[PDB]
């Protein structure tokens, strides 16, 4: 059906666009900082062992 | 001979300090408390190799 009040194609495209933008931000932050663990949300056990090391 | 024994005892205490203080993030290695620890190298469970530190 061709309807004007809804766009599921646009909704899906937005969902993957934000998924790609969030991954883009994460990689940019790892490149500038030089660390792959900038927060516990990256890898918690790695943050604790790396902090103790 | 006593003078040489002084450096023997200093070095012997040096070995015990190395054994008791060497660690990997607080995990003592050389004092014998490490014993045997298995390292999981594999994409599925049950594939690990036993490293023994004495």
């Amino acid at each position: 059906a061709v309807n004007v009040n809804t766009n599921v194609a646009a909704m899906t495209a937005q969902r993957y666009l934000t998924g790609a933008t969030n991954a883009q931000q994460t990689s940019m932050e790892r490149l500038s900082s030089g660390f792959k663990i900038n927060s516990a949300k990256d890898d918690a056990a790695g943050l604790q062992i790396s902090n103790r090391l | 001979r006593v003078a040489i024994q002084e450096e023997i005892t200093a070095l012997n205490d040096e070995l015990n300090r190395i054994a008791e203080t060497t660690s990997f993030g607080g995990n003592k290695l050389l004092n014998g408390t490490f014993s045997t620890k298995s390292f999981q190298i594999g994409a599925d469970n049950g594939e690990a190799v036993m490293l023994t530190l004495k």
